[PDB]
């Protein structure tokens, strides 16, 4: 009984925490659309700077 | 002869139930500790589950 139990949780547990590293991921500003053109050239906007 | 053949099995029966007698109150006394062994398990490592 103790080690069926443990099976379900530790596959509940995994689907959880590869939830949150995923929420994260998506929840990336460079990965939103809606990112407000920046005011200031990015130090990397070798093009923009030339 | 016989007799004191007879006296020999006598004694040998005697100290089997003494073993007998010993050997049951421990049986008796395992069987007590397999109980709370068993019911602290249960307490112990089964019981926490569902919150998790």
């Amino acid at each position: 009984v103790y080690r069926e139990l443990g099976s379900i949780v530790q596959e509940l547990k995994e689907s959880g925490d590869k939830l949150e590293e995923r929420l994260t991921m998506l929840s990336d500003v460079n990965l939103l659309s809606a990112s407000k053109p920046r005011s200031n050239i990015d130090s990397k906007d070798l093009t923009s700077h030339r | 002869q016989n007799i004191q053949e007879a006296c020999l099995l006598l004694d040998k029966k005697q100290k089997h139930i003494q073993i007998l007698i010993k050997g049951n109150s421990s049986s008796k006394s395992q069987i007590r500790r397999s109980s709370v062994e068993a019911q602290k398990y249960v307490q112990d490592k089964l019981l926490p589950w569902p919150q998790e």
